[PDB]
RNA sequence: AAACUCCAUAUAUAUAAUUUUAAUUAUAUAUAAUUUUAUAUUAUUUAUUAAUAUAAAGAAAGGAAUUAAGACAAAUCAUAAUGAUCCUUAUAAUAUGGGUAAUAGACGUGCUAUAAUAAAAUGAUAAUAAAAUUAUAUAAAAUAUAUUUAAUUAUAUUUAAUUAAUAAUAUAAAACAUUUUAAUUUUUAAUAUAUUUUUUUAUUAUAUAUUAAUAUGAAUUAUAAUCUGAAAUUCGAUUAUAUGAAA
């Protein structure tokens, strides 16, 4: 038989997904809201100083034009600012598919559902 | 509603190319700051889109 | 020379501040700031009045790195949760001693500028210390006064006294007749060699005359003590004493100045430090009951346990080293009953108003106006600004070319 | 130009930095103590000094071991090494490194400067 | 041979009484791709086709190992081992000290630097890592001195915890913000001035030399102190004050 069980929102209406980039990992909680984001309990502008990192986090929501329709509670650890910001980006994209599985094709086409494989390679 | 909306562009190709040419040693943030500050000064003297 | 009369030779932050780049901005007609009619300007972008702009420029209310050059003159959003809330407490609270806090770039300086604008309208005398670092960095002269037992800073005091004279209405200053007779040494280059001293008799001369006394650098500390005493004894005019970037004072207990034993001088051994903390602690009491003391912190300064403990946000930890905890400042702040007012972040509706003003000012890029729905822009800029930070909002709009 | 004990200084030069730059034997720490002792504020510049203050600097500088006196102490310590016949003294005489440096390569600065009558 | 593999990656199951906590993890087992399908175009050996694009599905994009033959009679008798030949009161063995660190020139490989798209300070409810190490140990916090309120840095005193998913080495750093920065009169100061006030403008003073070495650079050298060791002279490391070369 198959090993895939339909993903569904939890008891509090939250979609939980994990993402990885380089050495970083991110676990995000997406719920329907008004665009409030918290990264490790801190404001987005506090945790991520680079605007390009903030723009990466927003991109999946910008693809489905739902930037003001969800509250994101992102928790990230490991690597640096870029790995964490893009790991959160990847995790938000995977968590948005539960709210509307018809938008998976658009998320895949934008490239936010593809796990970036590049990592530091020991010189050979 | 989304079927007829083009996927928004991840980045500007020209600005990204200019930024990487300015950048050295992987210090992209400094390169982006220099370009953004320069383009901010162009807007403040021409009052057009830099 | 390599530098021509109009060449932009400074760095970017100073060029934007000093290069007069607002000249090309488009004149817009905005309502005027008036707290007595806030109902008509609440949640709307307003310019200041002509009388307020003149006073606030002389006080140093507007600072560099505030994107003021984008607009013809500096503008402010009259907010309900920040501007209206704070100004109502200032008019009602009996103590009227506040310290404005909040995350870096949240708008603490703009709030203080709106309190200065209110004071100008409400016929008050404003004493502002915009950049306390100037009397703590050791870049101006200092001298020890035996009669005051304090280190006076003549160069700094000369600038401060002129700011108090040029920023405040002469009529208010003239109304305050002097309570004591004062004698100073004459430094006026016209009659200095004819008149050894200049006398200010009581009930005849005013505080306006006192602020125009040209004295020698060694007697300028005694002139600052007279001005403060005269303003603290009179009950006619309320005195609003303000200090921006007060976090610098709390975190720099020892100035860069060194005494004759090569020992750094404690900040409370300077007249500026002693005077500032005497007004905050309550040692210097003002007769008028509408006098206030509004302090504001800045995110450019380091943080430590001093301010949080003084505000009651954390318990006192006695084993914290003095470099991260100054118990003397905590005692002074708690003796003055200073209360905290945290500036809240912007809500999405306030972001909408600011972005609608920016569109009319022609400061928005073409990628945010053409092919983008207005609702999408507001949602995106509210997300990219950290859910309300005004400074991150402006940067996302005018300083993000990626 | 401000002249202190013969040395000439450009007006804009910071006093604490200028003193440690033109006077042999005075470094950053020593210069700061002189300025602190004379009541000069940390970032005061030479053009600001008055003639009474220029004389005060010369007085404090004349009560220290600087210039010839300081240079003589080094020349006399080096001469003592040669007089006692220590290995280090011979290195100074031969214009060779005196602190264990290899000589198969490099050793160019020791060749130009190592000498009994060291500058 | 290639593949079949192993690693990485994605997913599933199992394990943890979720205080050895990182469950955003650990590591056992299993699955997955050497991707697949549809359509148009251009070529073809024109058909059940390749090159292309377009659409759809997908996390899927990278690596290692994987053996046969020959040559240079290429390196190694100094990792150890073998034959021949030579030494056997010495070409074997031990101790003390010295040398391998010498210095004309030359060569290879590195480090640091020659300033403003770049260096220096400061950033305590402490921005953000990974992989390793600790019974022939890793050493916390505190205190004392350099040394100044304190911090920082170095060492001493003392020796908490941990022989470890537990405690320690160890608050990563750059980043980012503020301040500062010679050449540079592009500065600073004294007056006056301003609706640029951390700032503008005006008038005076602010040097001379100068193709040049500064508040760049840190070689060389003096003195004092410290660390390891039984021992730091030839010939070790660190710190402070002073010295400040070439570039
Ligand atoms: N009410 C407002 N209306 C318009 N602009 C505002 C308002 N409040 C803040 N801003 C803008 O936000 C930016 C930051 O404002 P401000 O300097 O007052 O912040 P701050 O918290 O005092 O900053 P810091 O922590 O650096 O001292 C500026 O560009 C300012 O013009
Ligand atoms: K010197
Ligand atoms: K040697
Ligand atoms: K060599
Ligand atoms: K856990
Ligand atoms: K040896
Ligand atoms: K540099
Ligand atoms: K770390
Ligand atoms: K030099
Ligand atoms: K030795
Ligand atoms: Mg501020
Ligand atoms: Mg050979
Ligand atoms: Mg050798
Ligand atoms: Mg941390
Ligand atoms: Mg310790
Ligand atoms: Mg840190
Ligand atoms: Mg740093
Ligand atoms: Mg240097
Ligand atoms: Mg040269």
């Amino acid at each position: 038989s198959n090993n895939i069980k339909i993903k569904t929102l939890d008891e509090f209406g939250r979609s939980i997904a994990v993402g990885k980039r380089k050495s970083s990992t991110a676990k995000v909680f997406v719920v329907r809201g008004t665009g409030e984001i918290l990264v490790n309990g801190r404001q987005l502008n506090d945790y991520f100083l680079k605007m390009k990192d903030r723009e990466s986090i927003m991109y999946p929501l910008q693809v489905i034009e739902s930037v003001g329709k969800y509250n994101i509670f992102a928790t990230t650890s490991g690597g640096g600012p870029t790995g964490q910001a893009e790991s959160i980006m990847h995790a938000i994209a995977k968590a948005l598919v539960v709210f509307n599985p018809l938008l998976k094709s658009r998320l895949h086409k934008a490239g936010v559902l593809t796990r970036d494989y590049r990592h530091v390679e020991r010189k050979k | 509603a989304l079927k007829s909306v083009p996927i928004p562009p991840r980045k500007n190709a020209t600005l990204d190319h200019i930024t990487n040419m300015i950048m050295r040693h992987g210090k992209k943030e400094k390169a982006q700051t220099i370009l953004s500050r320069a383009l901010y000064l162009v807007y403040c003297q021409t009052r057009q889109d830099p | 020379k390599r530098v021509t009369p109009g060449s932009l030779y400074k760095n970017w932050t100073n060029t934007t501040h000093t290069a007069q780049l607002q000249q090309t901005a488009v004149p817009l007609a905005l309502p005027i700031f008036n707290f007595d009619d806030i109902s008509k300007t609440l949640n709307k972008v307003v310019s200041y009045s002509n009388k307020q702009y003149k006073s606030l420029h002389h006080l140093g209310s507007f600072k560099k790195s505030q994107f003021n050059e984008l607009f013809q003159k500096p503008v402010c959003l009259v907010r309900e949760d920040a501007t209206n809330s704070f100004l109502k407490k200032l008019v009602s609270h009996p103590v009227k001693k506040f310290i404005i806090t909040g995350e870096p770039g949240v708008g603490k300086t703009v709030l203080l500028s709106q309190a200065h604008a209110y004071a100008v309208d409400s016929k008050q005398i404003i004493i502002n210390i915009s950049y306390p670092e100037l009397f703590l960095n050791g870049r101006n002269d200092f001298s020890y006064d035996d009669d005051l037992k304090l280190f006076i800073q003549p160069m700094y005091l000369k600038k401060l006294i002129r700011k108090i004279l040029k920023a405040n209405d002469p009529a208010l200053l003239k109304s305050i007749e002097l309570s004591k007779d004062y004698k100073f040494s004459n430094a006026n280059p016209k009659n200095a060699s004819v008149k050894p001293f200049v006398t200010l008799n009581k009930t005849k001369n005013t505080v306006l005359d006192l602020l125009s006394v040209m004295t020698h650098p060694h007697n300028r500390g005694k002139l600052m003590k007279a001005i403060i005493d005269e303003l603290s004894v009179q009950s006619k005019v309320p005195i609003m004493f303000t200090v921006d970037n007060f976090s610098k004072v709390l975190t720099t207990a020892y100035s860069a100045y060194r005494n004759t034993e090569n020992k750094q001088i404690y900040s409370l051994d300077l007249q500026m430090g002693k005077l500032m903390m005497d007004i905050i602690s309550g040692e210097t009491k003002f007769a008028n009951g509408e006098s206030s003391t509004i302090l504001a912190i800045s995110g450019v300064d380091r943080t430590n346990k001093t301010l949080p403990v003084a505000l009651g946000k954390i318990p006192v930890d006695p084993y914290v080293t003095r470099y991260h905890y100054e118990p003397k400042f905590v005692e002074l702040l708690q003796k003055g009953n200073v209360t905290e007012f945290e500036v809240p972040k912007l809500n999405k509706q306030e972001v909408n108003e600011l972005i609608d003003y920016y569109k009319q000012s022609n400061v928005l890029l073409d990628k945010d106006i053409t092919g983008k729905k207005w609702e999408n822009l507001i949602d995106e800029k509210y997300f990219l600004s950290g859910n309300g930070n005004p400074r991150e909002l402006l940067k996302s709009l005018v300083l993000s070319h990626r | 130009v401000v002249h202190i004990l013969g040395k000439g200084f450009k007006g804009k030069e910071v006093i604490k930095i200028a003193l440690a730059s033109k006077f042999y034997g005075i470094g950053k720490t020593t210069a700061e103590k002189i300025c602190s002792k004379l009541g000069l504020y940390p970032w005061m510049r030479m053009h600001q000094l008055s003639e009474p203050q220029i004389m005060s600097i010369a007085s404090e500088l004349s009560t220290m071991t600087i210039e010839g006196d300081a240079r003589a102490i080094v020349k006399d310590n080096i001469a003592l090494k040669r007089k006692i016949g220590s290995y280090s003294g011979m290195r100074h005489t031969l214009h060779l490194p005196v602190r264990g440096q290899h000589t198969r390569n490099n050793a160019k600065t020791a060749r130009k400067l190592n000498k009994i009558d060291r500058r």
